[PDB]
């Protein structure tokens, strides 16, 4: 896994890797185009709803491509225009890839004239040269959008910010600026030069982590956007439209095959249809783009993160870390500012969760009226400050929680970071010693002190990503309305159904955090496909348990016993047939291997709660007295 | 030949990693106890008449205490293959 | 933890230790006694149902000491009865401390008369000698109850198998035999030399591990005994009873106290009463004293394996290990047994889980369809062959897979217990290399040859305890009617709406295994007291990931970081008042306090799925049809 190391590669195959993804990108994109047809303009009824394109069905219906009807011409003429899109695509793709070969293998040679051509010029010599002319590529794609849309889908460029017509407008206003921003870098590079040396590690770091931002800001955008008045005729739309997917349950069958099956359906073993406007497509769609973005998000901020680190590393084995001007590295070079900054970022943590914990368990003691108390004694009056009620629909208690569980959250995670950031080399109680760091990648040192395990910068980024867990968790909760203010509510135990009315919350949330999981799940049992993802999603995780344990030694001692076995086996029972001798995983390994499915496993689970209804009231569920 | 290692006692703290390079046909480097393993009671060593100077215990840069040394030929004494520069330092604040 | 530890103590000691006990014994015991009190003989309404009183209620009824009634007299005699039993044993307990205070400091002297005593003659040298004398000891304890029935309680000894004075009819037969045996071992010891040397480590281990073996066995006694008919009278009187508990769901109040509030009862805050007959009070009770035999019979096993290894490295390290002629040590001491023995063992636990896990995915694929298939494909066929048909009723292949995932489950954790037998000191793998064990407790080796986590016999009890968990969790299922055949059932998706009908149950069941989550806790939902458990019972759990993943070096970093933060902010926002310096466990203690929040948090949520109820109908399920 590391054959495509940055150290091991020169600037040109960066380029042709490039253009082959991108390549493949164009590829599976006509693969979701086909995939999204209904009718084949021959006709030869086609396929059913995935979640694949549902996804991408309201940027092509806005594109005048995809459409939301049932009639002769509407899917003839769809399914004509998504083919002919797809088979573009493929075209390019292939192009795209045919170039990543010319540029992986340093022969960007004309095929037509017999002509070379030199990477150096034809230019930039360092990447802030090269940062000038990108600006001036990337106003060629904003023109050329602007161009595709008016050309081929209509849409004259107007400047009306509620129809898809702005686009076409900005897409021009921002090829000028795009534009006079390039010249002026071409003639005066900026300058954070430490970039240029190392230039595909420390770049690409800085790059990824800056990329990860871009996501969540997009992540955000999104959920805000797409729930507009503005919007309404590419989102909820889906509401009144009747969908069909796979895994759906189906039109079942007796043992009689007779055999009164189901409704009144021809087919046998039919998918029956499931209304949209019930089930709360509009919404569930909306919650599954931007949730994949805010997770890829935080993922790319770790990784760039941790790639600094792998750099940071570097220079201060050979010698150069006392070797920067650059202030990026002069504010955090002191083990006083470090220590300061880690101090000051962890008391605030510390300060902040412990808020929200103690009012979250304070609210669950007051349904259940634990210790003789009542719903009154809870924080139902503790809104956001009416300055900040803008931000929200309905301000409550419930939003008072969320805004400070990101802040908990994500300042929790920021303690790996930073200790990724300042001690990848030397901490202040391994310079207490005298003790190394060498490798980013040591799993301990050995029981010395009482044990020196996950010391490492990979280790911590491991812990960055498992507490990063709880942040990202926290979202897929709100979004989905969870009431995340009290651990249970809509409990027919004490008081739970009182929330409702005695704070006038105007809405009907699902549940609590706890029957959270009682609930919901009603609907995940009724579908075998979801069915199995639950079961599935359960078995991965726990296996995470078999490598993140302290037990790699006692998994090395059963290796060889059992290699002895199927040795002593094949002796008496079958003849010589056996010469294998199991591999145990490093603890290096055991830690990558274990985040990957405790990672993994958690976030296969989370579609489910994501991808199978909204299902929020509007009802005020009167008092329960 | 030239050039021994001579893992250092009472820096090393028993991590290993030295030990794993050395080839397997030569066992020249090996533990001892003498107590409880946790407050640092494991230190490792270096057999001299086995050991047949391949670096890899001292180009390898693992040590992380320090005890591996490679004494040099003649007289001199190494503690790592490469030693930063020793600067000196202070803080700046552009007004 | 080891004040206590047995190199310390002398004989006498213990023998103070266990009559202290003792002791403590009937002062609890009384504590129940009148915790079980309902009117107080003055009369003063007394108190509500608890778990530790219902579980004793039966034999109390059997004894003729409580009733199962509501009337004048009947409450009257009860309570007087109960004081009585609770001041005799306050009082018996009261002075069995006193003797534990005689024996623990050396002091055996006559209070009255000025005479002292030898604890040698007053007899026996060694514990072969002490066995004798002590068969005619408990020879005195079966006359003692015999008679104490008789000339209290009635109870005439009559060999009549149907009612109570069967047993006392065989205190006396009993008493015939331990006593005839007792006298034959004064005057011919047995030998098993070994034990009497280190005999209060060496002599523990093996009784405690004896024992062990017979709290199972008690424990399987009683639940086929419990539902017998001749039982009946004291188990399934239970279900037409009307209980009152703490923690019920209690007579609510709305927030006019006016406020009408529930049923008509007079008390606000009234305790609602429950039926015992819908709720599956006779099961339950039984359920109960059934599981407590059961983990603690199955812990001292563990414990009694894992003393067994602190004596067997204590004496491979001087060196009599070499210097045993007791065949339990021969038959282990020679490196080529032990590897055929623990192969044979890892092999029998491979074909027999790899089995049962066949079956039950696959009964798990026939129900959802998946890859087109039916239940039909099913294993609904593997009935227990008819000469074991009788141990089970309504065989069918629910019991089947019961059957062998104990075995499957108990030869899993055989192979831990083996590997503290035999590798205690050296194994196969270590011995290859040039190593030691030397302190049954050390956490780890370091990194070397990839990591040496988790080889001690301490580290080797965890995994037992944690293998334990999946066998001991079967049973809480099979009890509780939970269909352990298929993973899903009940579950209205595809097919698992059916398998009664194809099978011909004849009973019903509660759900399957996953589906057996979603089922029950509408009733843990109900209840606030069971609510908070649910909730106590999942924090404590997951904290053990804290201490069980390879981070105690992380851990030691920011423990060095917090002690500079709290130690530069009473430095500028309040004065000096600060000196502390935070402390991390070490791997030692990190996994014991590891194992006991991971096995202690799991099994105070096993109790929900006991006590809440049986809710095993015996309706065959009509088809899905
Ligand atoms: C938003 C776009 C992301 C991006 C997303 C990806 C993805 C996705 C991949 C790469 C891959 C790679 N990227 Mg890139 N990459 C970006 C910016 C950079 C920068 C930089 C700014 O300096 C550099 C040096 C690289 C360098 C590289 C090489 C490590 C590798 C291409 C060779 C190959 O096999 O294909 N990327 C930007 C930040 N890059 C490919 C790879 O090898 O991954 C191992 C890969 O799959
Ligand atoms: C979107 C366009 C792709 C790309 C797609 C292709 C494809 C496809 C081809 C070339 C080929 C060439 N490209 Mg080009 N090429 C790209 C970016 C570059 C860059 C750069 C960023 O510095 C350089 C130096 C080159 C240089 C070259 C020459 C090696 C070569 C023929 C000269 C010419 O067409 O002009 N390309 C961009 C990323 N380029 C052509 C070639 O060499 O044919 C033998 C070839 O087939
Ligand atoms: C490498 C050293 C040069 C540099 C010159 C360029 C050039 C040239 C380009 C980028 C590119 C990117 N740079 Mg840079 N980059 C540097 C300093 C920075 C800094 C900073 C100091 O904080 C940041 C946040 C960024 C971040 C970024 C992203 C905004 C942008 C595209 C992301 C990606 O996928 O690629 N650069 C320095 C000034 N950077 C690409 C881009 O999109 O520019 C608009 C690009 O073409
Ligand atoms: C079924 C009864 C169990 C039993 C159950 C207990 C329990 C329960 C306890 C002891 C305790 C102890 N037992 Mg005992 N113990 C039994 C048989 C033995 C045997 C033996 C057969 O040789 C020995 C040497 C001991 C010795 C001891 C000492 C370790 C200790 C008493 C001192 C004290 O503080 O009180 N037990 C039998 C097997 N024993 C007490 C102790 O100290 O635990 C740390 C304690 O709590
Ligand atoms: C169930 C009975 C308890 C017990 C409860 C007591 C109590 C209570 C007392 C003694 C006291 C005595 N016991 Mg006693 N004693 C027990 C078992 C023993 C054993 C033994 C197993 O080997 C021995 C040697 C003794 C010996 C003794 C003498 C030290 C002493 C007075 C002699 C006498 O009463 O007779 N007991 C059993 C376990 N024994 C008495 C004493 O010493 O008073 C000063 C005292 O108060
Ligand atoms: C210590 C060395 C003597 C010995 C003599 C005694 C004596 C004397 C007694 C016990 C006691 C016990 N012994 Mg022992 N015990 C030995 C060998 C054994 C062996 C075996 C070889 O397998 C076993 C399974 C046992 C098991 C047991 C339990 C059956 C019994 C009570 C359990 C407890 O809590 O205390 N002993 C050897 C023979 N054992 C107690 C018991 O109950 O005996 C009926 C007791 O009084
Ligand atoms: C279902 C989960 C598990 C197993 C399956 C298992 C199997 C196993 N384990 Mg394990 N294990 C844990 C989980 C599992 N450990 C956890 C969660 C912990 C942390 C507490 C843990 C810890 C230890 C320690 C410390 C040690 C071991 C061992 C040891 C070996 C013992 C050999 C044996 O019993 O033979 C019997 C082994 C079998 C019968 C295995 C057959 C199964 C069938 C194919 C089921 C399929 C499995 C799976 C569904 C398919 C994989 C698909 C997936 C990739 C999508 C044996 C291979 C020991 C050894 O390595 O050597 C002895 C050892 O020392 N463990
Ligand atoms: C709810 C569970 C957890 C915490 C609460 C917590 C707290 C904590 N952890 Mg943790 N932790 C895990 C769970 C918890 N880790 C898990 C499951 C893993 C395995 C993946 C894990 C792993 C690491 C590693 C590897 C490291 C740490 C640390 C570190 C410290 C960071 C300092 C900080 O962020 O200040 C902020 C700390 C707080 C705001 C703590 C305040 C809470 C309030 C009082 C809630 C009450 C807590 C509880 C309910 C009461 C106890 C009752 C119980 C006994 C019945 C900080 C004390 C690090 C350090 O020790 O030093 C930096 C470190 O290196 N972890
Ligand atoms: C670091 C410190 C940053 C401090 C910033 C505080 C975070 C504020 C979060 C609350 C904002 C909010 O809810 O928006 C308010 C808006 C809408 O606001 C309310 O939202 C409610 C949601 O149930 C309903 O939709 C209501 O209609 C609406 O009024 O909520 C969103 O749609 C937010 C989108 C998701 C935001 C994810 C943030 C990404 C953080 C993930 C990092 C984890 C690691
Ligand atoms: C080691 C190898 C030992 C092999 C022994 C095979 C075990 C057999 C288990 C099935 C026996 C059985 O179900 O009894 C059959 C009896 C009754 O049998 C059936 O039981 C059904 C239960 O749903 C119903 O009650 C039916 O009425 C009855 O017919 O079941 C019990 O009551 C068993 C009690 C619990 C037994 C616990 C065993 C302890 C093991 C725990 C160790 C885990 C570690
Ligand atoms: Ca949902
Ligand atoms: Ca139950």
């Amino acid at each position: 896994y590391q054959i495509f190391d940055t150290e091991k590669l020169d600037d040109e195959q960066v380029v042709g890797g490039h253009l082959a993804l991108l390549g493949v990108l164009g590829f599976i994109m006509g693969i979701y185009y086909i995939s999204g047809i209904q009718v084949f303009p021959w006709g030869a009824p086609g396929f059913h709803d995935n979640w694949f394109y549902l996804t991408i069905k309201p940027r092509m219906v806005s594109l005048g491509i995809d459409t939301y009807s049932t009639k002769t011409a509407d899917l003839e003429a769809a399914g004509a225009r998504l083919l002919g899109w797809a088979a573009f695509h493929f075209l390019v793709g292939s192009v795209l890839i045919f170039g990543g070969w010319r540029h992986w293998t340093h022969n960007l040679t004309n095929p037509f004239t017999g002509r070379c051509g030199n990477f150096r010029d034809f230019s930039a010599k360092s990447y802030k040269e090269a940062l000038g002319p990108h600006a001036v590529y990337m106003s060629l794609l904003f023109l050329g959008w602007g161009i595709v849309m008016w050309a081929i889908l209509g849409f004259a460029p107007i400047p009306d910010f509620q129809t898809i017509n702005s686009e076409t407008f900005m897409s021009f206003v921002f090829a000028v600026i795009f534009f006079a921003l390039g010249i002026y870098w071409w003639n005066n590079p900026p300058n954070a030069a430490i970039h240029l040396n190392d230039d595909m590690k420390a770049a690409f770091s800085v790059h990824l982590t800056a990329i990860g931002y871009i996501n969540i800001a997009l992540g955000c955008i999104a959920f805000v956007a797409f729930q507009q008045p503005s919007f309404a005729p590419y989102y909820k739309e889906l509401d009144k439209l009747v969908f069909y997917l796979y895994g759906e349950p189906f039109n079942r069958v007796s043992f009689n095959f007779s055999g009164a099956k189901e409704f009144a359906d021809f087919p046998a073993y039919a998918i029956l249809p499931k209304s949209g406007e019930a089930f709360g497509m509009a919404r569930v769609v909306t919650n599954l783009i931007v949730f994949n973005h805010i997770i890829c998000g935080v993922l790319y901020v770790f990784a760039g993160v941790y790639h600094g680190g792998q750099y940071l590393l570097k220079i201060q084995l050979n010698g150069m870390y006392n070797q920067i001007k650059s202030i990026w590295i002069t504010k955090g070079r002191d083990q006083e500012v470090q220590v300061k900054i880690l101090g000051t970022v962890m008391a605030l943590c510390f300060a902040t969760m412990l808020s929200v914990y103690a009012v979250i368990v304070w609210n669950t003691i007051c349904e259940l009226n634990i210790f003789g108390t009542n719903i009154t004694m809870s924080f139902y009056w503790l809104k956001p400050l009416p300055i900040f009620q803008w931000m929200f629909a309905d301000p409550s208690i419930n939003d008072w929680v969320m805004a400070h569980v990101i802040t908990a959250g994500s300042l929790f995670s920021l303690i790996a970071l930073v200790r990724i950031a300042f001690f990848a080399h030397t901490s202040p109680l391994w310079d207490d010693l005298g003790l190394k760091k060498n490798s980013y990648s040591f799993p301990c040192l050995g029981p010395v002190y009482g044990g020196t395990c996950g010391v490492s910068i990979q280790d911590q980024l491991w812990f960055a990503m498992l507490w990063g867990i709880k942040g990202l968790s926290a979202v897929c909760w709100y979004i989905d309305g969870a009431w995340i203010a009290s651990m249970m509510y809509g409990v027919p135990a004490a008081d739970a159904k009182a929330w409702d009315s005695i704070a006038h919350l105007h809405h009907h949330y699902t549940s609590g955090i706890f029957y959270y999981f009682w609930t919901e799940t009603v609907t995940i049992f009724s579908s075998s496909h979801l069915s199995t993802i639950l079961m599935i999603g359960h078995l991965v995780w726990f296996i995470s348990f078999a490598v993140w344990f302290e037990d790699r030694g006692s998994r090395l001692e059963g290796a060889d016993i059992q290699t002895r076995t199927i040795r002593w086996l094949g002796k008496k029972f079958l003849n010589r047939d056996v010469n294998f001798r199991f591999p145990v995983l490093t603890i290096s390994d055991s830690k990558l291997a274990g985040t990957f499915l405790y990672f993994g496993g958690t976030f296969m689970l989370v579609f489910l709660f994501l991808a199978n209804g909204f299902y929020q009231t509007n009802s005020p569920l009167p008092p329960p007295v | 030949a030239k050039k021994h290692y001579f893992i250092i006692e009472n820096l090393c703290v028993g991590c290993g990693l030295c030990l794993d390079k050395c080839p397997p046909k030569v066992n020249a480097i090996g533990y001892k106890f003498y107590g409880d393993v946790q407050e640092g009671g494991f230190r490792c060593y270096i057999d001299q008449a086995a050991c047949i100077s391949c670096s890899a215990c001292f180009s390898g840069d693992e040590c992380p205490s320090g005890a591996l040394i490679e004494v040099l030929p003649d007289g001199e004494v190494l503690d790592f293959s490469y030693t930063p520069p020793e600067r000196l330092d202070f803080d700046l604040r552009f007004l």
